[PDB]
């Protein structure tokens, strides 16, 4: 996935690794990040509020006044926590540069309305002469920007970026930065990404449970993904596969239960018993914290698997359900299962034998039942 | 033909030792009545050799190569590579396969491949007129002809979805799991798929959905196209533009998943790396609407997908575009043994019983006791032997006695039979293990076995009530030296320290030393003849071990007799003397000792005569 | 054994036992010609207990059981089992000591060692387990690592192996430092902690297979245990089931000489 | 040994013996999976006779004698001797 | 020397073995097996001979061994 990074992190990467392809003396690493537990001062919470030309005494005045401030951005009401402090660069000119990728290569965008430069995947930047640039004002300042955007592409290409935007820049100094890293690049970027961590989107607070699942997902080729949408939500899901989990969410929203949808999750790529056990323990934990009047619903669905072993995965699911037996009865939880795939009959047998001793309703289905039929069966009845 | 990806003559390499995936491919070839397996070779980066798998109920051999160029040179007919390398190796291996002149298609299974690497693979593929299916896919299949690895799961599922014969539907999805659900949906609402491909859920695939849709448009066998997309990216807009430009004339069923997204936060990244709508155009709603407006057959929701497929298939039947097929013979493969056993379908008798240890569970057990409990309780080596050999939790004096015996018998110099043989084997340049066994194999009635004889003879005399004098007398009459009695240099005035250390410990710590009390009465009688007729080390071990067992209280007379008969005592000598044997072997290795040859003058050659060797 | 009293590396046996040197101390004298410190002698005794047995299914125990079922005496049956000890059964101990020592000596960063081994197509000896993982550890390993961490003066090669392990478990959770790896690596650390062994002396210990000897000594306990167990049970002669063998005879043409 | 008759490299035992393949021929089948020519099978049998023994003083014979003198059975004593066969003896 | 060399010649005379096949035969120790099988005869012979003679337990003579114990200082850990 593409993960957005703080302007602090992007500018730190730039001032460190860009003076390797270019003679980038023009930019220094003069950056300071202010968090909840820690001149130009602006929020660094992945936005689109900026305090320009101020003293440090005036900067501490803005910080204390805006720290913890309740603000609505994108319909989301969250508190202001992260801010960037950097030197004020007095400028006249204002140029834009952005690197994004398409199916045929990378596209460089430049403006002073916008010119586009396509860099082929196999040919690279060396195969390109920049006569495609804007001549209008780029006279004395054309060979320098040609050289800089050439270096920026090399920086984009070698540092595993999925998106970079300098909007704007002046003389060669970056003023505002927006960046996304392809998180799949992690293994190849251990040294360049050393000083950074991916931030949570504005409004959202980090989840100990979500980070625990992300931790399991990192030590396997299999997929274990969990996103809490509503902790107080009635409808909980443990769906196998990326494709199917989206479809189960579509059906719940289509029945008008978008609000009750407690989470978006996914497991696939044949995870072992231990991995599925820890995942199921996490989901069960979160759904047994609060007691709801009309109870709670757990949908253990998925398509007919190609290689994910239903016996091994459901053995992990059964083990967690056995452990949460008291908390399951007390929270009025109803379990609905629909599964197909390798050794499914053995897996459904485990779930049927469990429902006959646990003391909670467990409705068990196979490939004969339509994939998403357990959704209306649980939400309409 | 260019539009054909795989046929019944397709030969492939499976990169990565994926035994289940290999078996799945072969099982499909078998149920499809293929003449030959779809796999020419396996590429195993750790090892070259052979792999055995089934062809129905018949076992076959597949060759196994360390590298892609070596396999390609041996099997040039194989034009497909099924790549099971991890996301850390997927690029290098796919790129190497694409550089091979004989390979045309690479299916990349790995999830978590960088977007740049996928872009470079896709571009490399397009430049060389090759195909990359994936990354992050199961693959796809041509019904009744070829399957990519695990595509379409179990043989039961292949049979239930009738994938052993082609239909008229050309299917393409992003999702691997949904490709299998789609196979089931389509078989129930039409004549089934002809071919199905999952391009993967990555933002930058090796091949886009349209690449496959265009192949289906050229294929005469396919009369119907069906696809299942998702939110994020503009891939589906290649299809809608091709549909608008009349590049797709065959009826196309289309559904884009991710209708949930506008109801939830804009920050939500879904399962697949590419499943996140950055713009409004990238949403499932904008995609399904543009599909409807382009002339595709779009259902109300995923629930109605099959219904849409049924409607389009029926339309082809009315117009006579599709001809009615007769259902071919339903194929059959026996259940795998491991499945039958795991489900409890069968019961299988065990060949062996084991009562001393269990490595099956969460933790290793020694006589039913967890190893962590053995070590947390400081049971020691003697305690471990107590569990593994006697199936007892021995008292502290018994476990320490076992450890004392081991130290005492550890070595007796290089001259004794065992050490001597190990030294000769070590001097011959043999490894430690061979040299050790060469020495251990001398342990028996004359070297080490006086221990078991002293336990047996003394126990019998003392049990049957024989007075020490009567036992000494009886043995003399039979002409049998008392085992455990006698020494070459040591005597009453000059005792063997090994004996003294053992007798003193037993006298001080054993609850009972009844057989030792008897042996000392016997010893008074033998030393009254010759001073060197002392109770030796071997006698001491055998006798005190009977006393240890009598002191434990948990052994009956019979149990004790069994211990003597089975040679537990030879084992204790073997265990302890292996220390000195290993020591001697290592010592000759440190010294760089040469091959031994026994001196010629130490041998009296006494050849028989010509007359003596004759047969009458 | 020539004199008034038996000597182990020049020390009188009565002094070995009066000083409670133990089995580990006796091995220290007879194998390394050293009076080992208490933590080293106890470590040797811990390894022996840990490797004493691993159930009846492994090569060594399996062969000893078959020889016992054939009515063979204890000694023959023991050697039948001991003779399987080598590069695949027991020898990952000596390989883990050799490979980890070389990487850490030659200065290779853990990442470079992991990378080099992958390029050569060689699995790292002492790395990997079938069921145990980071979330579910092998107790045998944990018992050995915990003791070394608590009692060894130095654990430099263990510190390196744990850096290697962080990298292998980042690929697959079951790529943990196994028991064989643990013994080999900690034994180099024990020798470095003693201080009386040079780099060469340590290399000699790895090359001569002292570590195979320690495995052989400790696993003989469980081998003897299995042999006696089949004798108590009155077990019958074993014959391998016919259906577990694929008979693939060459053809008349294949056996011809040209 | 699964069938009606024991096979050595696919050849029935009765055919091996009716054809007088000899010990050299049996080794040809069981070790090289070959029906060896007469000179090759006789060479194998000649080598066996030539290496049968080299007196009691050599490592193998010496170890086998020591084990026998220790009262060990034939099989244990034999393996005690055979386990010296390696880089310097043989 | 004679056995190893003539065995390569025998294999080259058969014609059914390639250069690789011959290298494998040398590598796998087929020749150690031939020596083991033949020398088993004389090994069994000598074992039986000692049994017929009623030979006693062997102990290597003490004077054929040079005992060179390390000193107290040599066995110390530091
Ligand atoms: C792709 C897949 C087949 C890879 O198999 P795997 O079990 O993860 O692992 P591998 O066999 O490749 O081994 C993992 C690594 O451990 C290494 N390793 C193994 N044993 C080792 C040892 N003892 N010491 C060191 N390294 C070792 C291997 O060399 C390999 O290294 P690499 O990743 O750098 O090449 C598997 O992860 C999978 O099935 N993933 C699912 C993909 C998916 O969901 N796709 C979409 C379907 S729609
Ligand atoms: C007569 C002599 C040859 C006897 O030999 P020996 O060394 O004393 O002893 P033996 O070989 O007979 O053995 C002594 C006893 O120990 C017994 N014995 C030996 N090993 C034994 C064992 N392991 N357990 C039990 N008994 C054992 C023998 O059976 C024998 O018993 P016995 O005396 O009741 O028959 C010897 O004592 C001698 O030379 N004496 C000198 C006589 C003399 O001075 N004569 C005048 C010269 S002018
Ligand atoms: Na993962």
């Amino acid at each position: 996935a593409q993960r957005g990074i703080r302007e602090y992190d992007a500018k730190n990467l730039l001032a460190r690794y860009l003076p390797e392809y270019l003679d980038d003396f023009s930019y220094k690493g003069n950056l300071a990040l202010v968090g909840p537990e820690t001149l130009v001062v602006k929020p660094d919470q992945l936005f689109g509020l900026v305090l320009l030309d101020a003293d440090w005494e005036e900067a501490k005045e803005y910080l204390n006044e805006k720290m913890g401030l309740e603000v609505t951005i994108g319909g989301i009401t969250g508190r202001l926590s992260y801010f960037l402090i950097e030197p004020f660069t007095p400028h006249k000119e204002e140029y834009y540069v952005a690197i994004s990728s398409d199916y045929e290569g990378d596209n460089i965008f430049f403006s002073m309305k916008v010119i586009s430069i396509h860099v082929d995947s196999l040919e690279g930047i060396d195969a390109l002469d920049v006569g495609s640039k804007l001549p209008a004002e780029l006279g004395d300042k054309r060979a320098l920007v040609e050289e800089f955007i050439t270096a920026l592409w090399r920086f984009y290409s070698d540092t595993g970026f999925a998106y970079v935007e300098i909007n704007p820049f002046t003389f060669i100094v970056p003023l505002d930065m927006v960046a996304k890293l392809d998180d799949a690049e992690e293994y190849w970027q251990k040294k360049r990404w050393s000083e950074l961590a991916f931030p949570e989107p504005f409004g959202r607070t980090p989840s100990k449970e979500e980070l625990f699942i992300k931790e399991i997902d990192s030590k396997t080729g299999a997929s274990l993904k969990l996103t809490i949408l509503n902790p107080e939500g009635r409808v909980w899901t443990m769906v196998a596969g990326g494709g199917a989990s989206v479809i189960y969410a579509d059906t719940i929203c289509d029945l008008g239960h978008a609000d009750e949808m407690a989470n978006y999750g996914e497991y696939s790529g044949d995870p072992n018993t231990e991995e599925t056990y820890h995942y199921t323990c996490t989901i069960l934990d979160l759904m047994t914290r609060s007691k709801n009047p009309n109870g709670k619903v757990l949908l253990i669905g998925g398509a007919i698997a190609n290689f994910t072993d239903v016996a091994k995965t459901f053995k992990g699911v059964v083990m967690a359900l056995e452990e949460y037996q008291q908390k399951l009865q007390e929270a009025d939880i109803e379990i609905y299962v629909r599964r197909g795939g390798p050794n499914y009959e053995q897996g459904l047998k485990l779930m049927r034998d469990l429902g006959k001793r646990l003391g909670v309703p467990i409705q068990v289905h196979g490939p004969e039942t339509h994939m998403t039929r357990i959704v209306p069966l649980a939400l309409e009845e | 033909k260019d539009y054909v990806l795989f046929d019944i003559n397709t030969k492939a390499f499976v990169y990565g030792y994926q035994t289940n995936a290999i078996q799945r491919m072969l099982d499909f070839d078998y149920v499809c009545k293929r003449s030959s397996p779809s796999i020419s070779a396996i590429i195993n980066p750790s090892r070259a050799g052979i792999h055995k798998a089934f062809w129905g109920t018949k076992e076959i051999i597949l060759p196994m190569y360390k590298t892609i160029p070596l396999a390609a040179l041996a099997y040039p007919e194989a034009d497909v590579m099924v790549n099971f390398a991890s996301h850390r190796s997927a690029f290098e291996t796919t790129m190497e396969a694409l550089k091979e002149d004989t390979i045309r298609i690479v299916a990349v299974i790995a999830e978590g491949v960088p977007e740049r690497q996928s872009r470079v693979m896709a571009a490399t593929a397009r430049k060389l007129d090759k195909i990359v299916i994936g990354p992050a896919t199961v693959g796809g299949m041509t019904a009744g002809a070829f399957r990519i690895g695990n595509t379409a799961g179990t043989i039961e599922n292949i049979i239930a979805s009738k994938l052993y014969r082609p239909g008229c539907v050309g299917f393409v999805s992003k999702s691997g799991g949904m490709l299998n659900e789609a196979f089931n949906i389509i078989s129930r609402n039409s004549d089934g798929i002809y071919e199905g491909v999952a391009i993967g859920g990555d933002r930058y695939p090796g091949s886009n959905m349209l690449d496959h849709i265009l192949r289906y448009e050229r294929n005469p066998a396919i009369k119907m196209i069906a696809c299942l997309g998702e939110l994020g990216g503009e891939d589906e807009y290649m299809i809608i533009q091709a549909l608008k430009e009349k590049k797709i004339t065959k009826p196309l069923v289309a559904w884009v998943t991710g209708t949930c997204s506008p109801y939830l936060p804009a920050s939500v990244q879904f399962g697949h790396a590419g499943a996140k709508a950055n713009t409004e155009k990238e949403t499932a709603q904008a995609k399904n609407d543009a599909f409807r407006q382009a002339g595709a057959y779009v259902p109300r929701s995923f629930d109605d997908y099959g219904e849409m497929v049924r409607q389009v298939y029926d339309m082809l039947l009315t117009r006579g575009i599709v001809q009615k097929f007769d259902e071919p013979e339903v194929p059959r493969i026996p259940t795998d043994y491991s499945k039958a056993l795991a489900t409890g379908d069968i019961r299988k008798p065990t060949t062996f019983i084991c009562t001393i240890s269990d490595d099956s569970g969460e933790e290793l057990l020694y006589a039913g006791k967890k190893l962590s409990d053995v070590l947390d309780r400081k049971m020691g080596i003697g305690g471990v032997i107590g569990l593994l050999w006697f199936k007892k939790e021995l008292p502290e004096y018994a476990a320490h006695f076992i450890e004392l015996v081991i130290q005492i018998v550890a070595d007796h110099g290089p001259a004794v039979s065992g050490a001597h043989n190990a030294i000769v084997a070590s001097c011959a340049g043999k490894d430690l293990i061979s040299s050790l066994c060469s020495g251990l194999l001398t342990i028996g009635p004359r070297f080490g076995g006086a221990i078991d004889d002293a336990a047996r003879e003394f126990k019998r005399a003392q049990e049957t009530g024989l007075a020490p004098e009567q036992f000494v007398g009886e043995m003399k009459k039979k002409g049998i030296n008392i085992p455990g009695i006698g020494h070459k240099i040591k005597s009453v005035k000059n005792p063997d320290k090994r004996v003294q250390l053992l007798i003193s410990y037993a006298r001080a710590n054993f609850p009972s030393t009844e057989l030792l009390n008897y042996a000392l009465q016997v010893e008074e009688l033998t030393t009254a003849k010759k001073g060197n007729l002392i109770l030796n080390v071997d006698g001491c071990i055998g006798i005190l071990f009977i006393d240890l067992m009598s002191s434990c209280g948990a052994f009956s007379k019979e149990e004790i007799d069994e211990v003597v008969r089975l040679g537990y005592l030879n084992g204790l000598f073997a265990l302890g003397r292996s220390i000195g044997l290993i020591g001697h072997i290592l010592d000759q290795k440190r010294l760089g000792s040469r091959l031994y040859r026994h001196p010629a003058e130490d041998i009296a050659y006494m050849m028989p005569s010509e007359e003596e060797i004759q047969c009458k």
